[PDB]
């Protein structure tokens, strides 16, 4: 949060500060960060679908599957190759090709092929499982090299006919990865996060992120919890109070419905951005909210609200997740 | 019947059955005893007809068994059940039970005696909603915790000075008084008394309180002061807990009541009572204890990381070897409250809960001995699966539902002996009464302290000191920790255990005993980079264990 | 006389991830192939969420009704005092929230179970 990914020094002992771990509290800053990089590196692939683990590699030539497939996994290629060949195209400077194939006592060739990986290139890894910690904790080797997660879990089988499904799944992942790289490129250079803290559904996490350094900069505190959904307030929040509870469970909504038979014309009407436009317009009570966060989170938004007008996918994307992040609970900095 | 049956001509036997049946003793022979008596003198041919001594022997034997049973003026299809018995008599004896089974007893300040209360299960239908106590519940809980107070304390052998009721002070003032009840905050704000008779305010700025309690809103008092009608303050200037009883002293009071029946019960038709078979079953539990040992690990063994797993394996390869007889662990199970999921791209929070208790079934697999020879005990935390829903890892309702079976569908059929019971739950031994309590309890009383105006082995003196001494699990008003209404009466410390597995979380590791009980203190189940678990001799010994 | 053949069980707030629509939806009232999909975005919901929040919204409500008040019957005021018979005035106590209420509440979680596949609601069901 306070220092960013834009990391720099100014010690003006930097052999003596690299041998052993490098002191931030004394000299730390944070640069710009409008580019990130020019990134020009390899890339790595393991996936998995509930025994169907797979590998690839950008700079490799085969696909080996672990325990007709060939000619419908060539032929489906090509296909989606010519259905996408402009994304391919705009996204050849990130991942670029026929590939040889492979359906392969079996279980333990996950610790070869990451081994053989490792001494052959130093590329990030892609990885797309239901069981990302099960498989960092059973592959040593993974903590060795910087990876990101695109956890798209809740897979299932058809109990048949599961081969052209799960060729479609893993070519349009393979196709699409340019893109998904593209876009978290594009929110990593833009939200000042490093690549693999982030995630496609992570906008709650960018909303933290930015609300505390905020409340940083403020004076004040940020009630920061972890692994848990509920605010931090010194331990208090742990017990259980009346005017808590009902403000937890008060979530019904009112409405109006007037009866009869219209002979007049009636219009249906339909309101959107509601939320948005509430929280942008508008001591002795002990349940109100803190005056000070509200005001820092509606200049926040409107800030995004113009920033959005001038033609910002990432700000108008952030507009619309707000009120989901509001709403959930999973999301830190959560209060009811 | 015999090697050589005969089948009988009932009209014949009729007399033989009649006579012991129905003139000396017993009453209203049925048809299903006489062919019960008809396949059982098949089964006693020999020179039957001409031989006496042998059927009468056994028949005065049926009589002897049957006649325990109720009052058996009738004989049912029970009476091969007897006869089965009949033919039997030519660890067990123990009992775990949860609050949801526990018998309920009322209390009656106008006769001075437990009133058993019939379960709404056993008479009403139970099909839709049985569970829902009452209004008048809520109303009748604190008059019965006042009414045992009041008669705990007015049996003491000091008090024989009299407490006056409080609606009692009206009319007087400048003098002294002594008082006891509720203490409260009012609907202003101020310090307060409550009474059935009344209520009334408290003076505090010259208050001496006595030290080694928690004076904690929600507990009873005694208060000695001095009225005054000027106001309506009564200027304390002294205030001390109630004093204990031991469980002999309050158990003869009503001789040794069947409150945990399980020789024998009380219902609404009779109350029963039995003091002969405890001397010979404490004899019997003197015997062959260092055998029937039962051990405990700590609290919150969260089964997702793997550091636990691994400690926890180490400790089923340690303990393999010698099963003990009951296996407890206590605490939640997941280190995480499971609730809502806004988000469906990932692995459901139920469903991960479901995961982690099913590689415990696959650890199970290689402890054999283990799940052969010791049954297993699990205990609900404070943020699992029903609480978490609504609590969301923070206190709630204590009479706590047992784990759900549909999330337990493969521990049940590996282990041979697993039970899951609410988070108070009480055992019944052979001659010792154990009670099992897992929550928060230092945090609590330290941050709701009374202020007066004017080495950490001493704490637990206190806390243990005032759980005792109050007499209830949860000295806390409905403020603080919603009770379910019927149900209170769990909690309830009457007669108080022989011990008490007290596990907090806050507190260090205690083995202290006082008033005819002791108390265990166990810890978390690691620290420090250290895990330990504690085991307890039925021999009134403690032992304490780390195997890291 | 005319009367309501249908009661109503509604679940408000309920959030679509695709669409981040908002909007509460009807068990009882509602037609099929609606409880299942999205209004806007036509996307299939996922269950074990719709058995979790109908779970979660049955606990809460049990905590509601467990929690309720005390009200006087003659006099509407309220009881201001931990241990009493009665009000000061004539009268005897009444809760806020009527049992008849919760226990036809139950009946039409009952009924929304066992029309349609839910299995851990009736396992819900089953452990009272
Ligand atoms: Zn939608
Ligand atoms: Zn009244």
């Amino acid at each position: 949060m306070d220092l960013g990914a834009s990391v720099t020094f100014r010690s003006k002992a930097l052999g003596k500060g690299i041998q052993q771990g490098f002191e931030m509290k004394d000299l730390s800053m944070a640069e710009n960060e409008r580019y990130l990089s020019g990134f020009s590196m390899d890339i790595g692939y393991l996936l998995h679908f509930p025994e169907f683990f797979s590998l690839f590699k950008s700079w490799g030539d085969t696909i080996t599957i672990l325990v007709i497939n060939a000619s419908s996994l060539g032929q489906i290629y090509k296909q989606m190759f010519e259905k996408k060949k402009g994304k391919i195209e705009t996204y050849s400077y990130l991942v670029d090709i026929n590939f040889e194939f492979v359906y392969f006592k079996l279980y333990r060739r996950l610790s070869q092929e990451t081994t053989k990986l490792k001494e052959e290139r130093g590329f990030l890894l892609l990885l797309q499982s239901p069981f990302i910690t099960k498989l960092l904790g059973t592959i040593r080797l993974l903590n060795q090299m910087p990876i990101v997660k695109l956890s798209l879990n809740e897979v299932l089988l058809p109990q048949l006919n599961w081969q052209p499904t799960l060729l479609k799944k893993l070519v349009n992942h393979v196709l699409s990865s340019g893109s998904w790289i593209s876009h978290l490129i594009k929110l990593s250079q833009y939200s000042n996060i490093p690549i693999c803290n982030l995630r496609l559904d992570s906008m709650d996490y960018i909303i933290d992120v930015l609300y505390a350094r905020k409340l940083k900069k403020e004076n004040i505190v940020l009630w920061w919890n972890e692994k848990a959904p509920l605010p931090d307030h010194g331990g208090i929040q742990n017990d259980f109070d009346l005017n808590t509870s009902w403000i937890m469970n008060d979530s019904e909504f009112p409405k109006i419905n007037n009866s009869g038979v219209y002979d007049n014309v009636v219009l249906d009407v339909g309101v959107d951005n509601l939320t948005v436009n509430t929280i942008l317009t508008s001591e002795f009570v002990h349940d109100a909210f803190s005056n000070d966060a509200l005001n820092v989170l509606r200049g926040m938004l409107k800030e995004w609200w113009d920033e959005a007008l001038k033609e910002n996918s990432t700000a108008d994307l952030l507009v619309n997740s707000l009120a989901s992040w509001v709403q959930n609970p999973n999301a830190k900095l959560f209060d009811g | 019947g015999n090697v050589l049956p005969v089948k009988i001509q009932p009209p014949l036997l009729r007399p033989l059955a009649y006579r012991v049946l129905s003139r000396k003793y017993g009453l209203s022979i049925k048809s299903d005893g006489l062919s019960a008596l008809a396949e059982f003198v098949g089964t006693n041919i020999g020179a039957n007809w001409r031989q006496g001594p042998a059927t009468i022997k056994f028949l005065e034997q049926f009589a002897a068994v049957w006649k325990q049973q109720e009052r058996g003026l009738f004989i049912d299809q029970s009476g091969v059940k007897e006869v089965i018995q009949e033919m039997k008599e030519r660890r067990d004896y123990f009992k775990v039970i949860n609050a949801s089974q526990q018998q309920r007893f009322s209390y009656n300040p106008h006769k001075m005696q437990f009133i058993f209360v019939p379960n709404k299960k056993q008479n009403g239908l139970g099909g839709i909603a049985g569970f829902l106590p009452d209004i008048e519940d809520k109303v009748q809980m604190f008059l019965t915790r006042y009414y045992l107070t009041n008669d705990r304390v007015m049996r003491n052998e000091n008090f024989q000075m009299s407490i006056t009721p409080i609606k009692n002070l009206l009319g007087r003032d400048a003098q002294n008084f002594l008082l006891l009840g509720l203490l409260n905050k009012n609907f202003k704000g101020n310090w307060s008394l409550e009474d059935p008779s009344g209520s009334v305010e408290i003076d505090i700025s010259q208050t001496i309180p006595t030290q080694g309690h928690y004076y904690v809103p929600g507990c009873m008092v005694l208060v000695e002061g001095i009225y005054y009608s000027v106001g309506n303050k009564f200027h304390v200037t002294s205030m001390t807990l109630p004093p204990g009883e031991r469980r002999e002293i309050t158990l003869e009071t009503i001789g040794n009541l069947d409150l945990l029946g399980i020789h024998g019960i009380s219902n609404n038709n009779f109350i029963a009572r039995l003091d002969k078979d405890l001397k010979i079953r404490l004899h019997l539990l003197e015997k062959e204890l260092t055998d029937h040992k039962f051990v405990i690990l700590g609290a919150n063994l969260f089964l997702d990381d793997l550091k636990i797993m691994t400690a926890l394996s180490k400790i089923l390869q340690k303990l393999n070897d010698d099963p003990p007889t009951l296996l407890i662990w206590q605490g939640s199970f997941t280190s995480v409250p499971v609730f809502a999921s806004m988000s469906s791209r990932n692995i459901s929070s139920s469903t991960q809960f479901k995961n982690n208790f099913d590689a415990l079934a696959t650890l199970l697999s290689r402890f054999d001995n283990l799940t052969e020879n010791t049954t297993m005990i699990f205990i609900p935390g404070p943020n699992d699966l029903w609480g978490s829903m609504v609590s969301l890892g923070a206190s709630g309702t204590l009479p706590q539902d047992p784990i759900p079976s549909a999330f337990t569908k493969k521990i049940n059929k590996v282990c041979k002996n697993v039970v899951w019971s609410s988070n108070p739950t009480r055992i019944a031994y052979l001659s010792q009464e154990i009670v099992i309590f897992r929550d928060d309890l230092s945090g609590r009383f330290k941050r709701h302290r009374l202020e007066f105006p004017f080495q950490k082995v001493q704490e637990t003196r206190k806390l243990v000191k005032t759980i005792l001494d109050q007499g209830h699990l949860s000295p806390f008003l409905d403020s603080l920790r919603p009770i379910s209404w019927d149900l209170d009466h769990t909690l309830t410390l009457c007669p108080i255990p022989s011990t008490m597995v007290l596990c907090d979380t806050t507190s260090a590791q205690f083995d202290l005993t006082y008033n005819g009980c002791k108390v265990i203190n166990p810890g978390s189940f690691i620290h420090n980079r250290r895990a330990r678990y504690m085991e307890y001799v039925p021999s009134s010994k403690k032992t304490i264990q780390e195997e890291i | 006389e005319f009367k309501d053949p249908s009661l109503s069980l509604v679940v408000p707030d309920f959030l679509c991830e695709y669409c981040f629509f908002i909007s509460d939806i009807d068990f009882c009232k509602a037609a099929p192939e609606s409880i299942f999909s999205c209004v806007r975005c036509h996307k299939a919901f996922n269950q074990v969420l719709l058995q979790e929040h109908l779970i979660q919204k049955l606990r809460s409500d049990i905590e509601s009704y467990l929690i309720q008040d005390l009200r006087c019957s003659r006099c509407h005021k309220v009881k201001r005092d931990y241990m009493s018979a009665h009000c000061p005035c004539a009268g005897a106590w009444e809760g806020t929230l009527p049992r008849e209420s919760i226990v036809q509440k139950l009946n039409v979680f009952k009924q929304v179970a066992k029309y349609y596949g839910f299995d851990i609601l009736l396992s819900c069901i089953a452990d009272l």
